């Protein structure tokens, strides 16, 4: 169904964001297999699978404390387990 | 379907569909429909990977003798500005 | 043809038939059958291609997840000794 | 046919069969297919896999020989 540890969970998504947005995000660390925004307050949830674990495991060798860290955004991302 | 679907051509005469598919790695091919000898129509898994694929593949060199082509209707659209 | 088949397993459940052909890149594919969620029977162009097939991947690690085995029936078979 | 990818050989010794012209062009790269055509020598036909391949057997010929301990293979590119 899905690739072993190439998964990821989304926190913290502003929510004017789209899938193409939160994309654009994970494709500047690795080629990116799915992508998804679940739309209270400012942020929703999301979901990205990278292409190969090798791609998820760049995403993970940028993050700060389990937070990827953009200008204006801050995402809380944890391994989908498995 | 139209947002998982790309035209691919310029490839070796000699391709069958696996060959065609062995082309687009990594990216998750569901089927593939040749054209001419040296074209075809591809459904990969969805539009992010359809863009993934025309940036790395179209004017792709594979040889001296071939260079691929790669196009398809999807748009990077996103709802607020890339920063 | 026996000489052109081989098994492989061991790849991650998910993949379809074209998926397989990509892990086999570059050699030939000309027929898959898949046998359970992560083995299958491959025909490939020739012999030779199949040796090539079984140096190259059998035991490849293709992450810390997954390890190929690839198998045949097919042997070097010169008619005189080797240099 | 790959253009650019494959080989027509001379002077290949008559003992060989395909596996003894195989083993030696799998020295240089991949190899696609390989056929010998049997009073000392042979011919022969070798596609390697890819145009790279075939490159890498180029850059290690001498003006189109392919030399080993006991054989002398007369190469040349094969054109359409």
């Amino acid at each position: 169904y899905y690739l072993k540890d190439a998964g990821f969970h989304i926190r913290n998504i502003p929510k004017a964001w789209n899938d193409w947005n939160l994309f654009h995000v994970f494709q500047n660390f690795g080629k990116v297999s799915y992508c998804r925004v679940v739309g209270d307050g400012q942020v929703q949830l999301g979901f990205v699978n990278m292409m190969s674990v090798a791609d998820a495991d760049e995403v993970r060798k940028n993050m700060n404390d389990g937070n990827l860290i953009g200008e204006n955004f801050t995402l809380k991302v944890t391994d989908h387990k498995n | 379907m139209q947002e998982n679907m790309l035209k691919i051509s310029g490839y070796p005469g000699m391709l069958n569909t696996f060959g065609i598919a062995q082309l687009l790695t990594p990216y998750r091919v569901n089927g593939i429909t040749m054209t001419g000898a040296q074209s075809a129509v591809v459904a990969l898994e969805n539009k992010f990977q359809v863009y993934q694929a025309v940036q790395d593949f179209n004017g792709k060199k594979l040889d001296r003798n071939h260079k691929l082509q790669v196009s398809s209707l999807v748009v990077s659209s996103p709802a607020v500005p890339l920063e």
